[PDB]
């Protein structure tokens, strides 16, 4: 238990176990309503049902996290298996991201132009639309494979000195730091679209009244657009600067950069698996359809 | 109703001819067409197939390649396109529609024809009697056999009967092996077994003097059978 | 479909269901909006443009490259429960009332339409017509005759906002909206008024459908 | 998802 | 004058309710005590037709038990063939507000109608290929409600002006006028002779009419709510009647009164169709609660429920050969079950 | 509202003198009916599968 110390670990795989049982919870719940009910299966429930997908890999690649955040030595579980689970939870973050970033392109759309004819992006090209979006979530992804894998220490045994790591051709060649600078375009990208986008939508629905009751229900939406926005910023602020300081560390003679590394990639741990779980929620909470379909579902109201 | 073909005359080997089809008084987009011609003195022979929307087109194995058949839905017309004429297609060519749903009767109305005179795995049907001598009032039966089962797992046993008068078109009376069509009288019927059929008709009138046809509609192309006459 | 005639058949069917498609794409793109006036109100005059489909009565116009569909269903003196669910699906109610003996029949028939089963979700436009000859029979006939309740100083401005009142305290609603406009019933205004306030109930259809409220 | 190794620094000084 | 003759028809009011009273021996329900149930009855769904986009109002089938015609508000008519769910005809009809479809028991005619007060006929067999309006029937007042075909030439309407009537498609005018409901009319049904038709109406009655006569034979009264539904019993001396009270009721016509009632008290939405299957054993009832009941119809027993449909069930009816049951709903879809 | 109260009187009395059975043999009647047509009805005793058009 080098890592961190001993209850602390603790503690993280504790609230981890009840991100666990909601974040499926509600993730499974979303892809079995759409599927049944042929009503609810809008342009809008097909972006939540493969973002309830990336939602559910993400969490099945949970296990893996955790025997490598108690023990990061050794680590003999596969030496092919660990480019893996790096490979499907980095690949479903970049389809979570872009899906946040489609459904903001299209709820602008329904707001901010609502009698426009959509000529572009169809319901029939919808479809298409995901697939290039886990296009770019498995290609951009891709370099993972390259980068990172188990590497033993130079000269001993390795049954119990294995890491699954960056391995050193990786911190050689420079080829992490470009990386992890291409890992943040999937942060500033969705960023000046959910920030712009939603600021433009709350600039028309506050022209409202002024353009009782009625004032508070444009009150309740820029709180929820206000909560989606902020909740990207509160789960991928930990993230890129928590992988940044990966990178850095590898840079020749710093420790002051190194520990600090060591606590912003373990709170950017918690905060990227409650961000997989509170995405069923924060779009599918003030939907009157969505909340009618689950208990004819569940057959209990 | 009525469909009138134009374009047929004395045309040198090798060369080409066009032949058109006008339809006039029916919804023509809905119709499949067909072509289909007589020999100067033999029977009938089916040519082509064209579906509702063009989706679908068969040729008969001997004009494949060069006969091209196409429609106009906006001018209501047909056309048969006939590229590298030989001897053997000199004809006269009969203009056909049928529709196609459950229940419906293909193959019920015939165009009146073009006389094109060019200068010089199928399923066999056998009418084996070809002259019966027959007098007014009798009972007659005319009887056509198939060299496979035109029984379907379906219920279905797609053999058809047409009647061509001395000087006119054929003529559809019985459809499917048993159903009377429309316009027909009474007194002809339709029996089969899956390979051997009947028409039998009960008491003859001078209005069922000609020239009797059975054909397959199971599967393509469509084969006629040869020509049974009723004499007096 | 194995047969060569059961090919055939499919053939026919799949052209069908193309152009049951193409006709659904086509009908998709209308304003669908529910006439419901009170005997002889302004009804049948507050369409402004008449493009006339005894009945069902329907009139259309298009305005902003919006086409739009008015069922009066006046002339269905039946009982009103029994066909009232085959307009559930419609964007509106206009409702249109005559301000110059129909009043307390008209409030009563907005009790029972806004109330409805099949109309919670659907707003209502509300016309109030004739307010030119509202103007100058209040000077001779006070509001306290029809409306016994009225304890104000019978002025246009505030008995015509007294009614407005009336009829929007029926609502017992959160869901739906009731847009309100006095016509002056010369007015070349009413596709404007209709068009503002069609566009507000689509930005709501659609935070509703996007999730978003 | 989102660590550096136990023996991390004392391997650094080592390379 | 006129309030002593309503007195006295107070009292032959009584006399009819005695007659009632006298005949009233022993109940069906322990008449058929002993027999045996019918079991459970699970039944799946075969087919689903696909196809219209709006809500889908009437169907009905036909009489070869292969075709169905089915009514929506899109302002298409389609008739389908069941066995291999193909759509031999679409016709567009010209006012999108329809109510009812029938089908001629010849299999040449489809009838329809809704709120333009028009029974429009159309030719399935033109000799041109399309389908086309061969006479609109113009008399009602009302909406039309129900229309069922006696043959080629006669047709008997419903409508929701208290009214129903009898036509002659051959020269388009009424026959025979039947009047004496005070509500407006929602269903009937053909006896199986066609000599006979019941009517049910909103002020939850029940009428006997007669057809070459044009007189009301009978008259039953034991719902307390709007009747929407209607169907005879197979041998034509019973029927069954749906109301919004969530009740079912068998009435029969020679012992002149209501004889079993079908309720649950978990069943609180109104009937919206009912039909008998070939023996009258079941009774299958729509509900507003979107899924079917099948009723024990001699015991009063529930068995089984036809639960497919995302909305309300508006359209029901079995095969004349008895085979399948085809159910119509608000969300778009019929559905076959065996 | 004159005579037609007092037509309404005359369709009451032609349907009071009319020949109702009793109910326990209309209840017997159509239990016999069930009874006789029961092993020809294919939703209460269902056919096998070589004989259902539907699958
Ligand atoms: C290499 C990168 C930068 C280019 C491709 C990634 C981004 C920029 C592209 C790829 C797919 C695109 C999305 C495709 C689908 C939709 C849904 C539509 O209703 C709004 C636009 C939106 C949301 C697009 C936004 C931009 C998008 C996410
Ligand atoms: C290969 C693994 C790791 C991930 C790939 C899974 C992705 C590509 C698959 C799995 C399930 C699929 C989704 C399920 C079905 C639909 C409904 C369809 O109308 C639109 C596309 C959509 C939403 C699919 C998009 C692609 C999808 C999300």
């Amino acid at each position: 238990l080098q890592l961190f110390p001993a209850p602390l670990l603790a503690g993280v795989t504790a609230t981890c176990v009840a991100l666990f049982v909601v974040g499926i919870a509600g993730n499974l719940l979303t892809m079995l309503v759409v599927s049944r009910f042929r009503e609810l299966r809008t342009t809008t429930n097909l972006y939540l049902s493969s973002m309830a997908f990336s939602d559910l890999l993400i969490f099945l690649c949970m296990p893996l996290d955790l025997v490598r955040l108690w023990q990061y030595r050794p680590w003999n579980f596969g030496d092919l298996l660990c480019k893996l689970f790096q490979f499907v939870s980095e690949s479903c973050t970049y389809a979570t991201v872009l899906t946040i970033t489609a459904l903001s392109v299209e709820r602008y759309f329904a707001i901010c132009f609502p009698l426009r004819a959509k000529v572009v992006v169809t319901k029939g090209r919808v479809k298409l639309v995901i697939f290039v979006i886990w296009a770019v979530a498995f290609c951009s992804a891709g370099p993972i494979f390259v980068l990172v894998g188990v590497e033993h220490e130079n000269g001993t045994d390795p049954w119990d000195t294995n890491e699954c790591r960056p391995t050193e051709f990786a911190v050689r060649s420079g080829l992490l730091t470009v990386m992890v600078w291409v890992s943040s375009i999937f942060f500033f990208l969705p960023v000046f679209c959910l920030t712009v986008l939603y600021s433009l939508i709350g600039r028309k629905l506050w022209r409202r009244r002024r353009g009782s009751l009625r004032d508070q229900n444009h009150k309740q939406t820029v709180k929820m657009l206000a909560v989606v926005v902020f909740a990207f910023i509160l789960c991928w602020l930990p993230f890129h600067v928590g992988r940044y300081l990966f990178s850095k560390s590898f840079e020749p003679g710093s420790l002051e950069i190194a520990q600090i590394s060591q606590y912003c990639n373990l709170v950017s741990f918690v905060l990227f698996y409650l961000s997989a779980a509170i995405n069923p929620i924060l779009y599918n909470i003030m939907s009157k359809k969505y909340r009618v379909a689950v208990f004819r579902l569940l057959g209990f109201e | 109703v009525q469909l009138v073909e134009s374009g047929g005359g004395l045309v040198q080997p090798g060369g080409s001819r066009k032949l058109s089809c006008s339809a006039s008084g029916f919804a023509f987009s809905s119709f499949g067409m067909h072509w289909v011609r007589q020999a100067p003195e033999k029977g009938l022979e089916w040519v082509a197939y064209i579906s509702s929307g063009s989706g679908t087109i068969y040729y008969a194995d001997t004009v494949k390649g060069r006969f091209t058949i196409s429609r106009d839905d906006p001018k209501n017309t047909l056309f048969l396109q006939m590229t590298s004429l030989r001897s053997e297609d000199t004809a006269m060519y009969y203009c056909v529609r049928s529709i196609y749903y459950y229940g419906s009767s293909p193959f019920d109305f015939w165009g009146q024809g073009t006389t094109l005179t060019v200068s010089s795995s199928d399923i066999v049907m056998t009418q084996a009697t070809s002259s019966v001598p027959v007098t007014p009032g009798e009972s007659v039966s005319i009887s056509c056999r198939s060299s496979k089962s035109l029984l379907h797992s379906n219920g279905n046993t797609y053999l058809y009967w047409f009647l061509q008068r001395p000087g006119q078109s054929p003529q559809l009376l019985i459809y499917r092996m048993s159903n009377l069509a429309s316009g027909v009288p009474d007194r002809f019927s339709g029996s089969g077994s899956g390979t051997a059929f009947t028409l039998t008709i009960s008491r003859l009138e001078a209005e069922d003097v000609g020239v009797y046809y059975c054909m397959q509609h199971l599967e393509y192309p469509l084969t006629f059978g040869a020509g049974t006459k009723l004499e007096l | 479909t194995l047969s060569a005639e059961e090919r055939a058949a499919l053939e026919r069917s799949k052209a069908i269901e193309k152009n049951l498609k193409e006709d659904g794409i086509s009908a998709a793109k209308d304003v669908k909006l529910l006439l419901l006036g009170a005997d002889n109100s302004g009804k049948s005059t507050i369409v402004k443009q008449m493009k006339i489909i005894t009945g069902i009565v329907e009139t259309h116009f298009t305005f902003k490259n919006l086409h739009f569909r008015l069922f009066d269903v006046g002339g269905q003196r039946s009982e009103r429960k029994k066909w009232i669910h085959c307009f559930e699906d419609v964007t509106a109610i206009i409702f249109c009332v005559d301000l110059s003996n129909r009043m307390h029949e008209s409030l009563m028939l907005f009790d029972s339409i806004c109330n409805n089963k099949f109309f919670i979700d659907t707003s209502i436009i509300l016309f109030l017509n004739k307010k030119d000859l509202f103007g100058e029979k209040i000077k001779k006939s006070p509001l306290t005759i029809c409306f016994p309740e009225y304890t104000g100083p019978n002025t246009y401005e505030d008995a015509a906002a007294y009614i407005q009142a009336q009829f929007e305290s029926k609502n017992r609603s959160p869901n739906k909206e009731i847009y309100c406009h006095m016509t002056c019933a010369t007015d070349t205004n009413n596709a404007q008024v209709i068009f503002d306030a069609v566009t507000d109930i689509i930005i709501a259809n659609n935070l509703r459908g996007c999730g978003l409220y | 998802g989102s660590f550096l190794s136990p023996e991390h620094q004392r391997v650094q000084q080592r390379k | 004058e006129l309030d002593q003759l309503r007195q006295e028809a107070e009292q032959l009011k009584n006399q009819i309710r005695d007659a009632r009273k006298a005949c009233a021996d022993a109940t069906l329900s322990q008449i058929t005590n002993n027999i045996d149930p019918v079991g459970r009855i699970q039944m799946r769904t075969r087919r689903t037709l696909r196809g219209h986009l709006a809500k889908i109002y009437a169907m009905h089938w036909g009489t070869d038990s292969r075709l169905l015609v089915s009514a929506s508000q899109d302002g298409k008519l389609i008739i389908w063939d069941s066995y291999t769910t193909n759509k031999v005809h679409a016709i567009p009809l010209r006012s999108s507000w329809v109510m009812t479809c029938a089908y001629a028991p010849s299999g040449n005619y489809v009838a329809c109608g809704g709120l333009d007060n028009i029974c429009s006929i159309y030719n399935l067999k033109t000799r041109e290929g399309n389908v086309r309006v061969s006479r609109e029937l113009a008399g009602h007042t009302g909406y039309l409600s129900c229309c069922r075909f006696l043959d080629d030439n006669q047709i008997v309407t419903s409508s929701g002006d208290t009214t129903c009537a009898l036509w002659d498609i051959e020269t388009g005018q009424q026959t025979t006028t039947f009047t004496g409901h005070t509500g407006d009319v929602m269903s009937l049904s053909l006896a199986p002779d066609t000599r006979l038709f019941v009517s049910g109406a909103c002020d939850a009655s029940a009428k006997l009419w007669d057809v070459r006569e044009g007189m009301c034979r009978q008259t039953f009264t034991g719902h307390e709510s709007d009747i929407n539904a209607i169907c005879f019993f197979p041998n034509g001396n019973a029927f069954a009647t749906g109301s919004d009270d969530a009740t079912c009721r068998l009435f029969d016509l020679r012992a002149d009164q209501e004889l079993m009632t079908y309720s649950h008290d978990n069943i609180i939405c109104g009937i919206t169709s009912v039909s008998f299957s070939k023996s009258g054993r079941l009774l299958l009832a729509g509900y507003d609660d979107f899924n079917c009941n099948v009723w024990d119809a001699l015991k009063a027993d529930r068995a089984g429920v036809l639960a497919g449909h995302d909305n309300r069930v508006s359209c029901l009816g079995v095969t004349d050969d008895g085979m399948a049951v085809a159910t119509g709903s608000w969300d778009s879809f019929l559905k076959i079950w065996n | 509202s004159i005579a037609q109260a007092r037509k309404l009187v005359e369709q009451l009395k032609m349907e009071a003198n009319i020949d109702r059975i009793k109910v326990s043999k209309a209840a017997a009647d159509l239990m016999a009916y069930c009874e006789a047509h029961a092993k020809e009805d294919p939703l209460l005793t269902p056919v096998p599968a070589s004989e259902n058009p539907f699958r």
